[PDB]
């Protein structure tokens, strides 16, 4: 009956300018058009940027496709009894390999992962049954799904036979049946119509695979092999082209951080499948914080310049850097005219300030790259992070940075820039201070939860005005919610405890006089009445609450149940600050 | 050397100087003086459980004066290098920072804080919000409106 | 003790351990060698054991021939007679 | 000579990142010495199988061995890595078919040789053979 | 001192609740709906008040192809639900007339399979069929299928179509790798909106570097300290958890239900369980121990429970939909109701509720 106890029910809801999700700033003050303002230009900014990064994928999967190509076909020449091996380091199973459409011979790519290769018949019936149904398909009766196939793939199709094997997770793969799998396809080397080559994706190195085969199949393999390390990441050749277009897109009207360019080493350097997906979440992450929380983003086109308001003067005159300026001005000299006009006293002429003072184009975004591509023009050096640069470069330790490869030192004055700090900078930054990039994309999972269990006033309002009106109101104030309580005797409790001396120990930080007046405070509950009219009612009540707080935390995992023949001891699983 | 010392006998005149030098009402002193007698078991250095509590205490007391000048804090500590004459300040954090751990969750402490709205230095009505992961947090990177008033004040 | 014995490296003592067990010199721990039905032996070709996923360094293994045997069976002018009795 | 003088049958171990290196430190640590933490440290028995353990006490050792920034709590990415060194089968479990990482019975144990994880310890320059000399070299 | 390793190693160094006080279902309930609606309502209720002001930011973050994940202490549910159906559905239908349909996935019911879901899915959004090439041999038809999904969704405009609501998202039977990677796939297109939620504090466990990715979460804090009664409902309190068995939430289903509908399942479950001693304690119930729909249908009729196949089948219904039972096809050709869950628990079942 109930839908909460059905799984997967379908809702259909009742639907009953403002559907951009964007919000008012300035305390609501910030017109409506403003709003629009800001999400088309976030709108324009997020286009720029994954147009870019979506040419930088495509990038990556056609030269991924071309160099492995390249070393599939390489006219290597050798005692054709030997597979064409190739082992893809660090690579994932994500490149689609394309063969060449050679008219006299039969090119077919056999995908192989874990999943499907349970045993060596499961892995020769699905090579057979794709081989079989790919060469049908390329020539536009039935057949026995094994290696007679493959013999008898010359009078059945007419055409030469170039077997091409994908092991998709190798690392995955059971090597038993694998090495089996390798050596029952030795085999069919005895047919002169026949080429079969294998490509591992390998996402460690080979020694781990050199561990987990049989010798011989390792001296079999070894005639003909090709290692090739594919990562996205490797050479820091992809990821800097990924930083690159977010500069290009930002170029003039943002400005990023020191400390957010050193949250994003942090970030990336604690991953290694995926970094260029993680660069470019956070990166989307930060310049979607920055356009919802900032009112000042309107001013990124100069278009909007002249429509300051007197809200966004208010929030303009806080800016510290201005403050640095203006205690610089009146160290300098003392006009008491032009320091009331720059100040409040003639608000007006703030306003022409600004509106010459933020077109500035800060020079880094530009010369970040300049020097970038002078590593690849005459010092011909390739590992190197472009955000490692940026990062150093907003420093200003770029000298730091460069004297590692001890190869540019001739060029060290050239290539050397003085950062300046622009008026007005952080009204347009993208920063890491607040933590909200911390908490929103790589939160504290069990110290936040563990700081809402043991420090609940954090969270829930302790709120007196409505005191009287509610029918708790008095309890609120003395009882504590039972699943903070119960974890604050959690944590002072030892690691296995029995389950009624918590109990008892619940009960004691408990009172008993105004939990038991609010257990009767409501007269159109005659069952709660009687209860508490028994002598023993308190002990009941807390007994309920202890064992309802204890099915909470076996829930969430904090505590396991331990001897199941008396079930009366439990053992701690979280502890604090781990 | 004050803090290297072990087991010390001191009495209830000296904390309840202690409480008043650095002007703490007199029912929050109470609660210090009766933590002390409970916690009395783990005196492994009562001068450190002591200085670190009534730190503690100050802090949660006197958070907004402190939010309107960030010179006092510091003013503040100099006290703990002048009153019980030691220089050193990274035992002072230490001190501070373990019995902040020992008394994170006792009930006296939370009450102070909800009726002082401090919530470890942060009022609710935004430390709520920051929990909550909102984009729009009171950033740092302008500072508050308080400190361009009072600067404002100075320059005129 | 001592023209002296060669100590071969793990590198080239994984193929000696490999065609030892070939040989069926060595077996797992617990192992059934032949299925006596298809039923039975389709049964196990589907579980994957816990053997093969362990390290080969660490596979515990089990001999078909006891010290004694070795002892019996090798010459007394062998060099590693003296080792064939513990 | 050379030729004759090594087999050459062969044709930095992994490029795993620190935490997850810690982590395999931290579990290697974890399995092969006994549970007598609480004694001296954190303030051969190699040659068998490795024991098993639970989640805390990983997560805490690898919080005792992870080097000071004070400490380094157990965020999103310390469980990601710790997920993906159980999808590489560097680290292993008791599953059978269907495994779920959340149930309280299930325990972990390491899948890394003594070298491997000696390379790793050496990478991040930690000493986990003066922590393994105790029982025997 | 605590609250770090040193505090876990220093504390990794005889009462029963025989003599603890007795309470009966009755008194649990009241004590605990009367501790859940009034202890707390006035804080919870403003901090309820406080987090929906961030309605904006979660539509915001999910239209960029962001998976909302919700974690905290509490229940999640009502956070969850009104934020879908009140708030996203009725925004996203007026910002792209029909509201966007909500799959509210209850993970906290161990009966949950992916099976179904998909199916759901699939109802919901029709996709272009698997083709015989795209089949591959013995294949995953579900796991090929959200993978041409992908592929179909990929080159479309961004707009969403389904808004999947993932209840209790580390749950008994959600947790698993299988129903994990089909939400893992689920979750790179961007034409559907997933809002789960997590209970469990090691729950990032779960997920590696591909499934991290596939999802794309961004991570939000609500603790509410909410009661949790939904989520409690689907197995016994009093036992303390003494999860996957699914059999408590069948006999809450069976306080509420007309008796036509309890008699019937008390004959099969009668009849289950003698097929079950003919054969042979702690075995579950499948087709091997079941009754067929015909020899169903003239029991029913002999018990005058229902008056045509019809009729019962109609009533069969909603124990099937509730997965309380299944009818299966067997090799004969035989169509097999069969109730999967054990002997034990079908006694008790027949003790306490059906009594």
């Amino acid at each position: 009956f109930a839908d909460a106890q059905r799984s997967h029910y379908t809702v259909y809801p009742s639907l009953p300018d403002k559907h951009i999700p964007f919000v008012k700033l300035l305390s609501g003050k910030e017109s409506e058009v403003n709003v629009e303002k800001r999400w088309e230009l976030y709108h324009q900014l997020h286009s720029h940027f994954h147009d870019q990064v979506d040419h930088i994928i495509d990038n990556i999967e056609a030269d991924l496709k071309a160099e492995i190509s390249d070393l599939l076909y390489s006219e290597t020449t050798q005692k054709r009894r030997c597979f064409n091996t190739i082992f893809l380091l660090g690579s994932d199973s994500t490149t689609k390999i394309e063969l060449k459409d050679e008219s006299s011979r039969y090119n077919v790519l056999i995908e192989l992962t874990p999943k499907e290769s349970p045993n060596v018949r499961m892995m020769l019936r699905r090579s057979m049954y794709k081989l079989y149904s790919a060469a049908d398909a390329e020539e536009h009766n039935d057949v026995s799904y094994d290696l007679s196939l493959v013999e008898n793939f010359k009078r059945l199709f007419g055409k030469d036979l170039a077997m091409v094997f994908n092991f998709k997770d190798v690392d995955s793969i059971n090597f038993n049946t694998l090495d089996n799998f390798i050596i029952l396809l030795k085999s069919a080397f005895k047919y002169d119509h026949v080429k079969i080559s294998l490509i591992f994706n390998i996402n460690t190195n080979l020694s781990n695979i050199e561990k987990n085969l049989r010798q011989s199949t390792i001296r079999l393999l070894k005639r003909n092999y090709h290692k090739l390390d594919v990562s996205s990441n490797k050479g820091f050749k992809y990821g800097n082209q990924i930083f690159q277009s977010f500069l290009d897109t930002v170029d003039g009207k943002l400005n990023l951080s020191d400390r957010f360019v050193e949250f994003i080493l942090s970030k990336m350097a604690n991953n290694t499948n995926h970094n260029l997906q993680l660069l470019t979440k956070m990166l989307d992450y930060s310049l979607m914080s920055y356009f919802f929380q900032n009112a000042f983003s309107v001013f990124i086109d100069p278009v909007n310049v002249d429509f300051l308001n007197d809200d966004y003067l208010k929030i303009l005159s806080r800016c510290p850097t201005f403050m640095f300026f203006v205690e610089g001005l009146i160290k300098q000299h003392a006009p008491a005219d032009e320091i009331l006009s720059l100040l409040t006293n003639k608000n007006r002429g703030l306003e022409e300030f600004f509106v010459e003072f933020l077109v500035r184009e800060n020079p880094i975004n530009g010369h970040a790259k300049f020097v970038a591509r002078f590593l690849e023009e005459e010092l011909n050096i390739t590992n190197f992070n472009l955000i490692e640069l940026y990062h150093n470069l907003l420093i200003g330790k770029l000298d730091s940075y460069l004297d590692r490869w001890s190869a540019c030192k001739e060029y060290k004055d050239r290539l050397h820039f003085e950062p300046i700090d622009t008026i007005f900078q952080e009204l347009f930054t993208l920063d890491n201070r607040s933590g909200l990039l911390t908490q929103s994309i790589f939160p504290s999972y069990k110290s936040n939860i563990e700081d809402n269990l043991l420090s609940w006033e954090q969270v829930l309002p302790s709120l007196d005005k409505e005191n009287y009106d509610t029918l708790s109101g008095d309890l609120d104030k003395i009882m504590a919610p039972v699943l903070g309580q119960l974890f604050k005797l959690y944590r002072e409790a030892n690691m296995t405890i029995n389950i009624y001396d918590f109990y008892i120990a619940f009960r004691e930080t408990l009172p008993k006089e105004e939990i038991l007046n609010f257990i009767r405070k409501d007269p159109s509950n005659t069952k709660l009445l009687e209860l508490a009219e028994t002598p023993d009612a308190f002990d009941k009540v807390a007994l309920i609450l202890f064992m309802q707080a204890i099915f909470a935390f076996e829930n969430m995992g904090l505590i396991k149940f331990q001897s199941t023949k008396s079930y009366d001891l439990v053992e701690k699983c979280v502890w604090r600050g781990i | 050397s004050l803090l290297v010392k072990k087991y010390c006998k001191m009495t209830t005149e000296e904390i309840i100087r202690l409480c008043n030098d650095f002007e703490l009402p007199r029912e929050v002193a109470y609660k210090i003086v009766d933590e002390y007698n409970i916690n009395a078991s783990r005196l492994v250095c009562p001068w450190q459980l002591v200085c670190g509590l009534v730190l503690n205490c100050t802090f949660i007391v006197f958070n907004e004066r402190r939010r309107k000048d960030p010179r006092i804090d510091h003013f503040i500590v100099s006290k703990m290098c002048s009153l019980m004459l030691t220089s050193k300040v990274d035992d002072v954090i230490e001190c501070v920072k373990l019995v902040k751990e020992l008394i994170i969750g006792e009930k006296w402490f939370r009450d102070l804080q909800i009726r002082y709205d401090d919530f470890d230095g942060i009022r609710y009505d935004e430390i709520i919000f920051r929990k909550l992961g909102s984009m729009l947090q009171t950033t740092n990177i302008l500072v508050t409106d308080d400190q361009y008033n009072i600067w404002k004040k100075r320059i005129e | 003790r001592i023209n002296t014995i060669k100590l071969w490296l793990k590198k080239d003592v994984k193929n000696v351990w490999e065609n030892l067990v070939q040989l069926d010199f060595f077996t797992e721990k617990s192992a059934v060698g032949l299925r006596d039905n298809a039923t039975a032996a389709f049964y196990a070709s589907n579980y994957q054991f816990q053997g093969t996923m362990i390290p080969f360094d660490l596979r515990s293994y089990q001999m078909q021939i006891i010290l004694q045997e070795l002892r019996r069976i090798i010459p007394k002018s062998n060099m590693y007679y003296s080792w064939t009795q513990l | 000579i050379k030729l004759f003088l090594s087999t050459d049958d062969n044709l930095q171990t992994y490029d795993l990142s620190i935490i997850s290196k810690y982590l395999l430190i931290a579990s290697y640590i974890c399995s092969y010495l006994e549970p007598r933490y609480d004694a001296s440290i954190f303030s051969n028995p190699r040659y068998l199988q490795p024991s098993l353990f639970a989640i805390e006490r990983l997560l805490a050792i690898f919080q005792a061995i992870f080097p000071i920034q004070s400490l380094m709590k157990a965020n999103i990415e310390v469980f990601q890595n710790l997920s993906e060194l159980h999808t590489l089968k560097l680290i292993a479990t008791t599953m059978n078919k269907n495994i779920d990482y959340l149930s309280p019975k299930v325990r972990w144990k390491v899948n890394v040789p003594w070298e491997i994880i000696k390379e790793i310890s050496e990478s991040v320059h930690f000493n986990i053979s003066d922590y393994f000399s105790d029982i025997h070299e | 001192f605590l609250d770090t390793f040193e505090g876990y190693f220093d504390q990794r160094k005889r009462h029963t609740m025989s003599m603890a006080p007795d309470v009966t279902r009755e008194e649990f309930s009241l004590v605990s709906n009367f501790f859940n609606e009034n202890f707390q309502k006035r804080p919870r209720q403003k901090l309820f008040e406080i987090q929906k002001k961030m309605f904006p930011q979660y539509w915001f973050e999910l239209t960029q192809g962001f998976s909302l994940l919700f974690y905290g202490v509490g229940s999640k549910r009502n956070f969850l639900e009104e934020f879908a159906i009140d708030y996203l559905s009725p925004k996203i239908a007026y910002s792209q007339v029909n509201s966007i349909p909500c799959l509210i996935l209850n993970g906290y019911n161990p009966s949950c399979n992916y099976r179904d879901v998909f199916k759901e899915i699939t109802d919901l959004l029709v996709p272009a069929e698997l083709t015989r090439s795209e089949t591959k041999y013995w294949g995953n038809h579900v796991i090929l299928q959200i993978q041409k999904m992908i592929d179909f969704y990929k080159n479309q405009p961004l707009d969403i179509k389904l808004i999947l609501v993932v209840h209790n998202l580390d749950g008994p039977s959600i947790r698993k790798n299988t129903f994990q990677t089909m939400l893992s796939f689920l979750s790179v297109i961007r034409q559907i909106a997933i809002v789960a939620s997590t209970d469990h504090i090691y729950a990032p466990l779960l997920w590696d570097n591909m499934k991290a990715q596939n999802y794309n979460f961004v991570f939000h804090d609500i603790s509410n300290f909410e009661p949790s009664t939904v989520e409690s409902t689907f197995q016994d309190v009093m036992k303390m958890g003494k999860t996957s068995s699914g059999a408590e939430g069948a006999k809450y289903v069976l306080q509420s239900l007309t008796v036509n509908s309890k008699k019937m399942y008390k004959l099969l479950i009668e009849t289950q369980m003698q097929n079950m001693g003919n054969l042979s304690g702690p075995k579950r119930g499948t087709q091997r121990t079941g009754v067929e729909l015909k020899l169903f249908n003239h029991l029913c009729a002999a018990d005058f429970i229902a008056s045509n196949e019809i009729a019962l089948r109609s009533m069969l219904r909603e124990f099937i939909e509730h997965k309380m039972a299944n009818i299966t096809k067997n090799n004969s050709g035989m169509e097999i109701i069969w109730v999967p869950y054990t002997y034990a628990e079908l006694e008790k079942l027949l003790k306490t509720v059906l009594n």
